[PDB]
């Protein structure tokens, strides 16, 4: 028989299959977590230590949505949730090129976090709990990541929306209209 | 117990798996400290004099794990034999 | 005529024929042993010393199921059981590629051990008795290795099973369904 | 606090963010400066004499970040241990 | 017997075959101890003086098997000729 399922979500799974904290669904269910938005791709655990530290002494879990979580810095993150030191997830960023930074920014607004963009004069080490987004719940499986009900204020959200709404107005090409809406 | 020749310090390394926070580091990220167990008399100089070492038996020392650092097996203990040149500091 | 046989087992024999501790059957019968699960392939005895040490001072035998046990690190292991210093077996890992790590993980769950995966930030030297699985008995011959009744808790097992049970649901290809069940 | 052996200088690195004009440089364009925290007695010479160091505890010094520069973790502070050979200059007044 | 020149120590190696645990290592992994058999007078200094060695004939010594260590054949015995620089310690 027919069946309807309902949820913001994007097409990216966990990078580390050893994160699934509920083998029932085969998915990671991070309860009321922080969210780190890294524009650059991460390979060294050095950059994480400052922020990872403040999350470890806060109790709450953490989702890491960067361009990529490379082995050296991935390997570690695993053994840390492996043991229960911090509860962390790693997922690639939604998109490619300028659309990624644009979409990555959308997430910051919904969650009340700052995009830690290496290009516009920010180091990943100089981030604090300040710059992290927050959500009510997070759900990630092999294929998709879902942020349920972010902390971001609806003023900032609808401001960000009426901006993207007028980006679709100046879209002279159909393709520029698709991905915007 | 072992004896050191000329200027050699015999040290035993310590530890850590974790960091600043307790955040466990990977074996790319994660020792250079150790404890002095035995010390040689000193270097012998061109004028025949024997310069004593500035490290006493039982200091916590920070050393450079260079080429001149060699490894030994003593009473089934992991020890190191290096020259005083390879010692950089003391923790008091 | 028809024939019924009853028995976890996988298609791998001993690597070292000089391990057979019962020349009656021509097979190794390790009584109540520890189990080391190495993701990487082993060639140096250095990596083993830390764990081999703790097993030598524990009395119990040890099964080593890594990607492979190379000569330099194999040679030694032999002369050690040869003499009676430790009782150890070496067998290749069941499978190839991502299926191997998946299957190697299944064994960890049945035995209550940790997969010492070099890729996700673990060295083989930093393993302890902690990370070893355990079983009631182990039987290995020229062709197959059998773990009889592992220490792993049936909670973790059936959790791991209901996970693999839903992996067969998303199997869109017949072949992906075969090896999973 | 730490102690230096023979001739070793213990320094902590710094960073200005801005340039000639106030035009803020990016962390590709902008470190080789640091502050002295502890100093060893001196080098020991072939004649047995101990040459004192020309760097006092608390100089702003320009150093070469060479091979001989090693890193340490002290009270959770990033510090460096190098020989006086690796120090090139002092910034005074 | 053999004679050592300037500063040279003639030593014979022993075995260890085993490790940390008694777990016998293979001849890819496995010795740095030896016994002194003959000793040279000493190094000659720029002022003409001859500095005696601090190793007497018959010490159990821990040495670095470096580049300067050379091999010889004496009465069909495996012996080593190294400078005193390559000796690190004595076992007393």
């Amino acid at each position: 028989q027919d069946e309807l399922d309902v949820v913001m979500q994007f097409d990216r799974g966990y990078l580390s299959p050893y994160f699934i904290n509920k083998p029932e669904t085969g998915a990671v269910e991070l309860e009321s977590p922080f969210i780190l938005l890294a524009d650059k791709k991460i390979s060294n655990i050095r950059e994480m230590l400052p922020v990872l530290e403040a999350v470890a002494k806060a109790g709450k879990p953490l989702l890491i949505i960067a361009e990529d979580v490379e082995g050296e810095a991935l390997a570690t993150l695993v053994v840390n949730t492996m043991r229960g030191i911090v509860k962390v997830a790693a997922v690639k960023a939604p998109g490619f090129g300028d659309r990624r930074k644009a979409m990555l920014q959308d997430i910051a607004t919904l969650t009340g976090g700052t995009v830690i963009s290496e290009e516009i004069g920010m180091e990943l080490e100089k981030a604090t709990l300040e710059d992290l987004g927050q959500a009510k719940r997070v759900v990630i499986n092999k294929d998709t990541t879902t942020i349920i009900d972010g902390v971001g204020e609806e003023a900032a959200i609808q401001g960000r929306v009426a901006q993207i709404r007028q980006q679709i107005e100046e879209a002279t090409s159909d393709y520029d209209r698709e991905k915007l809406q | 117990n072992i004896r050191p020749l000329h200027d050699r310090v015999i040290v035993k390394r310590k530890e850590e798996t974790k960091s600043a926070g307790g955040i466990v580091l990977t074996g790319s990220a994660a020792s250079t400290r150790g404890e002095v167990l035995a010390v040689g008399n000193g270097r012998i100089l061109e004028n025949g004099e024997v310069k004593p070492l500035d490290v006493k038996v039982g200091d916590i020392v920070i050393f450079n794990d260079g080429y001149g650092v060699k490894s030994e097996k003593i009473d089934n203990e992991e020890v190191l034999i290096m020259s005083e040149s390879d010692i950089l500091a003391i923790v008091e």
